[PDB]
RNA sequence: AUGCCCUGACGAGUAGGCAGGCGUGGAGGUCAGUGACGAAGCCUAGACCGUAAGGUCGGGUCGAACGGCCUCUAGUGCAGA
RNA sequence: UUUUAGUGGGCCAUUUUUGGUAAGCAGAACUGGCGAUGCGGGAUGAACCGAACGUAGAGUUAAGGUGCCGGAAUACACGCU
């Protein structure tokens, strides 16, 4: 016997490979393994990682978030990457020319991008011409902006949005919200 | 404790600021093995001194043999042991060739006798009776008489095989 | 032109020089193990002559052997046989003494039996039991050249350079005493002595501190 | 029925099973619970030394 | 019933330290508190307003708030099986500083003085703190000092 | 693929240890000890046999 | 033949046989785990039958070997007899329990013609 | 290439969780699948594979249909009530 | 970080405990167990001792033993009855 100080045939608690049988996918991921097994650049690791990711792991990024990115400093001429998809913004009215390699563009952002003549890229792409993710840019989107995230935490002095169905009065703004009606939260 | 032995411990209360060379006291300790006796060293000199291990120090444990091991001695053992209701004091005589092995026939004597154990029994002193009429036991007093002899009746010999085959004999 | 052989006629000659290092290393050690032991014991004999009492250095390494099972254990000496890596029965490691570890060794008291380990004590636990954690993974030694992948930075390029940082307690001996996997030790050969184990040593048992026996019990589990 | 009150019994082995933590201390810690004399100019006294730094850089 | 009031249970432990009843001394008025000062809490029990809760008699904690008379000091309290932070208003006589804190800022002033000669030569001064080490040779001497004692004593009852 | 012991299979003891070739050669583990004629004190031989 | 391969060892010969299929004709010998409480069968108490763990799975060398060195594979026609052409020292043909006593001829005049291994080739012969 | 291989450690378990599989009725596809020269069923201290759920084969009985695989679906697995 | 099952009748032992003459009693504290757990020993036993479990082989042990049942000394030694 063994006087154990860890729980004995634990999991990672880590995606290694993604759940989708998206065939297009796995073969994005046939192709990253193999170039985070054999580049040794830190890139092809975490592009890999982030191809196993599930849906809401892999929120959406704006092309104004793509264009607040190329803002920065000596950043207007990487590669942005968004393992993900790329949406359009109206709210932003001028884009610059770039290229932006994600797995899907939105038929708005495919247009907003090669309207400024940009070039909207596949990660084989990428790949291809960046092997090492040389002068990439990794974007991410918001994940604790999702309309799930508010009902998490939900307690007293919290401040964290009840599970409900029905908005207005009558519905959860009494005894338990105001000094007046019983006690406040 | 296949065969006792006896060993000098020496040990000192550890030096201080204030005293230096501390005052080295001696005891002489019937023991199995060097590991008991620096046991029991601690555990009498804290019966005699503010001293214990934690603050003490073991300066020499040597092996004391007997000086004339092929010569029969008369010993006197004085013993103080715990009963089951009371703490005694006793004198014991053992005639034996060496002092480790009468401290042998005492731990054996007290136990088959008193049904006292190692850790009831601390031993006081062992001499050896230099003189013959100085020996106060009876049962030791047998021993030395002018020209002793006796026989040995009823004699078992041990066998190695399950059957004999003659109805064997005793004399001896 | 793929050009082995020079390669091969490198690697060999840098074999060559790794082991004449290790050699001489090892008629350093063996040298001075022996200057050591021949020093202390002129020391006594130079006291007696000089009326005096030598007083040996105290002990600075013990070796520690859990003699007690799994079940049924208290909490406080469950946690310091998990922080002495003794996981199971018959497991061993080395500790260095001090007082952080004197303490250690006072709350495992009834389940370990420990002791002064000999220079050949610490020679067969290593060249027989001795396993090398690198990436966890649990390495048998067994080659030099995965001693000085791991401990090369500290300045130990062979086996018998991982014995003389335990035997004698140098500067690296934490990372070269947690290098060693705990040693997986048999039962002993001829038993335990010792009807009953779980008794202390001074009384007649097997558990505590048997100061120089470690050595008669350990050649026995080995 | 009667029934056993209360007991402490087994009560500590599921306060170890998960790992006891620490509250997790964080560099700047919230102004709640602090003198509002004091927050009140800590604002000002952050808001001018941002002043000096980003006049001073540009 | 049963009784869980706030000063239940605090008989001995609100009492007033025999022959030091009375006022309290004015060093207790004169020490500061800095934000991040580590101190001990000890209730006076002639000061009844701004007095600790039983739980909080010899826990140490952080000050994070200072106010007029008061400080606040911030307590880990094991909640189940976690530690929350409590944040107390104690006023600054059921306080003291502890003194651990003390003999650290000196050694941190004494590591920094240790590693400057350090830097005038012979670097890795090794100035970490190390245990007990176990003890070196001796030869003890026997002059004046000759190695006696005698054997175990008999049994007396000495009434 | 098999861990094979030294102690046993000299190969590998020569394969750890280089050294161990000389000390089977020079024999150095039955080694003499040099004859000195130290005695001791007569107060440690007097305090031995002491009562 | 077949190809060279290590000495099959079974680890547990012996059919895994449910608790009182022996006692009871209701109770089936094919295997159920005793899920009760009280059972001295999920208790393992000593005396009583083993259970399939997979500690008595087969060495993944000689697993699915039939002791020719050969695995099993099923064959209904000429035509599935024909995709064991390149494999004749791993696979062996077991003509199907349904083929008419006819096709099974034609099956065999093909092995026989391929080198094939059949396992029982001896159903439905008049002899 | 949820392949092939190297290395190390581990393996108790009720309630309970999850994973990978076995089996049944019906559906889409496929095997130009099996079949009156005998389908299915049933019996068989005959054989084989699988840790197992089960799968396969031989023999006897029998007489009209029924399987494998990729999927879909459920009135889908009994020792107890 | 999310989500969710079962549980919310307990019982024993060491030590310190309240009540009670006492309890295989009624109640607490800390730990270790049983429940949920087989294995070796205590003849037998939920809880004791030893030790926790994949399937096997070899070695060595634990607690307990070694007249015979029954593997193992009708061993050695000093006494006592
Ligand atoms: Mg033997
Ligand atoms: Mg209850
Ligand atoms: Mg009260
Ligand atoms: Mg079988
Ligand atoms: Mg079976
Ligand atoms: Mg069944
Ligand atoms: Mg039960
Ligand atoms: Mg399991
Ligand atoms: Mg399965
Ligand atoms: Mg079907
Ligand atoms: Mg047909
Ligand atoms: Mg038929
Ligand atoms: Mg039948
Ligand atoms: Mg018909
Ligand atoms: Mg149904
Ligand atoms: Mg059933
Ligand atoms: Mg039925
Ligand atoms: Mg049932
Ligand atoms: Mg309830
Ligand atoms: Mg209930
Ligand atoms: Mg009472
Ligand atoms: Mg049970
Ligand atoms: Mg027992
Ligand atoms: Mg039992
Ligand atoms: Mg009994
Ligand atoms: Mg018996
Ligand atoms: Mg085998
Ligand atoms: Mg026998």
């Amino acid at each position: 016997g063994i006087d154990h100080t860890s729980k004995q045939h634990k999991r990672s608690g880590h995606r290694t490979a993604p759940k989708s049988d998206n065939v297009y996918l796995k073969l994005l991921v046939k192709l990253y393994t193999f170039l985070a097994r054999r580049t040794d650049a830190p890139f092809n690791k975490v592009v890999l990682k982030a191809l196993f990711l599930s849906k809401i792991n892999r929120p959406p990024v704006s092309v104004s978030r793509i264009a607040r990115a190329l803002k920065q400093e000596g950043a207007a001429n990487k590669t942005v990457v968004v393992v993900g998809t790329v949406t359009d913004d109206a709210r932003i009215f001028e884009f610059p020319k770039t290229t932006v390699a994600a797995l899907r563009f939105t038929a708005g952002a495919r247009a907003k991008i090669v309207k400024a003549g940009g070039e909207c890229i596949t990660l084989d792409q990428l790949a291809v011409r960046a092997p090492k993710g040389q002068n990439t840019l990794i974007l991410r989107g918001p994940r604790n902006s999702r309309e799930a995230v508010r009902h998490f935490g939900m307690g007293p002095h919290k401040g964290k949005a009840p599970r409900i169905l029905s908005t207005g009065r009558k519905f959860e703004r009494a005894r338990g919200r105001r000094r007046s009606k019983g006690f406040k939260v | 404790m296949a065969h006792f032995k006896e060993y000098q411990v020496i040990g000192r209360r550890l030096p201080t600021e204030s005293v230096p060379e501390p005052k080295l006291f001696r005891m002489r300790i019937f023991a199995s093995n060097e590991v008991i006796a620096k046991s029991r060293y601690w555990y009498f000199l804290q019966k005699l001194h503010k001293v214990k291990k934690a603050s003490g120090e073991i300066v020499s444990i040597n092996q004391i043999n007997e000086a004339h091991p092929t010569k029969v001695k008369n010993f006197g053992v004085w013993v103080r042991y715990d009963s089951r209701s009371g703490t005694h004091n006793m004198y014991k005589e053992i005639r034996d060739v060496s002092r480790v092995a009468a401290v042998e026939t005492l731990y054996q004597d007290m136990a088959a006798r008193h049904r006292a154990r190692f850790r009831s029994i601390h031993i006081l002193k062992v001499a050896e009776i230099e003189k013959t009429a100085d020996v106060k036991r009876q049962y030791v007093k047998q021993f030395l008489t002018k020209d002793l002899k006796f026989p040995l009746p009823h004699r078992v010999q041990k066998s190695t095989k399950t059957f004999s085959y003659k109805r064997p004999s005793t004399f001896y | 032109a793929e050009q082995v052989a020079a390669e091969r006629a490198a690697r060999k000659a840098a074999n060559k020089e790794k082991r004449a290092i290790i050699l001489e290393r090892n008629a350093a050690y063996q040298k001075e193990y022996e200057t050591a032991e021949r020093n202390i014991i002129q020391a006594k004999r130079d006291a007696k002559a000089a009326g005096s009492y030598y007083v040996e250095a105290q002990h600075k390494l013990v070796f520690v052997v859990r003699i007690k099972g799994i079940n049924k254990i208290p909490p406080k000496p469950r946690k310091v046989l998990q922080l002495l890596r003794l996981t199971r029965i018959n497991s061993g490691t080395f500790v260095k003494v001090t007082k952080a570890t004197l303490e250690l060794l006072k709350l495992i008291e009834p389940y370990v039996a420990y002791g002064y380990p000999s220079y050949s004590t610490i020679r067969q636990l290593v060249y027989k039991r001795g396993f090398g954690k690198i990436n966890k993974q649990r390495v048998p030694l067994s080659d030099n050249a995965i001693i000085e992948a791991n401990l090369g930075k500290y300045g130990i390029l062979s086996i018998d350079d991982l014995i003389h940082e335990i035997i004698t307690v140098g500067p690296h001996f934490k990372q070269a005493n947690n290098f060693l996997w705990p040693f997986k030790l048999s039962n002993p050969s001829g038993g335990w002595g010792v009807p009953r184990k779980f008794k202390h040593f001074i009384q007649g048992g097997s558990f505590g501190n048997r100061e120089e026996f470690i050595n008669k019990l350990v050649k026995s589990m080995n | 029925a009667k029934s056993k009150n209360h007991t402490a019994h087994n009560q500590t082995r599921k306060a170890h099973r998960n790992g006891i933590k620490k509250p997790k201390t964080y560099k700047y810690p919230s102004l709640k619970g602090v003198d509002p004399k004091f927050r009140r100019n800590h604002k000002h006294a952050l808001h001018g030394t941002a002043k000096a730094l980003a006049a001073a850089k540009k | 019933g049963k009784s869980h009031g706030y000063r239940s249970r605090t008989r001995y432990m609100f009492q007033r330290d025999f022959r030091k009843h009375g006022a309290v001394h004015l060093s207790t008025y004169l020490k500061v508190y800095k934000v991040g000062d580590i101190v001990d809490i000890k209730a006076n029990g002639s000061i009844q307003k701004g007095m600790p809760h039983k739980f909080y008699q010899g826990k140490t904690g952080v000050v994070y708030n200072v106010t007029k008379s008061s400080v606040g000091v911030i307590i880990n309290k094991m909640v189940g099986n976690r530690y929350l932070e409590k944040r107390l208003n104690l006023r600054v006589e059921h306080i003291k500083h502890s003194k651990c804190r003390q003999e650290f800022l000196e050694r941190v002033k004494a590591n920094a003085a240790k590693r400057a000669e350090a830097k005038a030569q012979g670097v890795a001064v090794q100035l970490k703190r190390q245990p007990a080490q176990p003890r070196e040779s001796r030869i003890v001497s026997t002059e004046g000092n000759v190695p006696q004692t005698l054997a175990p004593v008999p049994y007396e009852t000495f009434i | 693929v098999l861990k094979k012991n030294p102690l046993k299979n000299k190969q590998v003891l020569l394969r750890l240890n280089p050294y161990a070739k000389v000390f089977a050669a020079e024999k150095l583990g039955s080694k003499k000890a040099e004859k000195t004629g130290t005695k001791p004190a007569a107060v440690f031989t007097e305090t031995l046999k002491h009562d | 033949a077949s190809l060279p391969h290590p000495k099959i060892v079974k680890k547990h010969t012996k059919k895994f046989k449910r608790h009182h299929s022996d006692r009871y004709h209701r109770v089936a010998e094919n295997w159920r785990k005793q899920k009760g409480i009280d059972s001295v069968v999920r208790r393992r108490f000593r005396g009583n039958i083993s259970q399939p763990k997979i500690g008595y799975g087969s060495n993944k060398k000689t697993k699915f070997l039939s002791p020719s060195g050969h695995k099993t594979f099923l064959v209904a026609n000429v035509k599935d007899l024909e995709t064991l052409t390149m494999h004749t020292k791993t696979y062996a043909a077991e003509i199907a329990h349904n083929i008419s006593a006819k096709n099974r001829v034609v099956i065999l005049a093909r092995a026989k013609a391929l080198g094939i291994k059949v396992t029982n080739p001896k159903g439905r012969l008049a002899l």
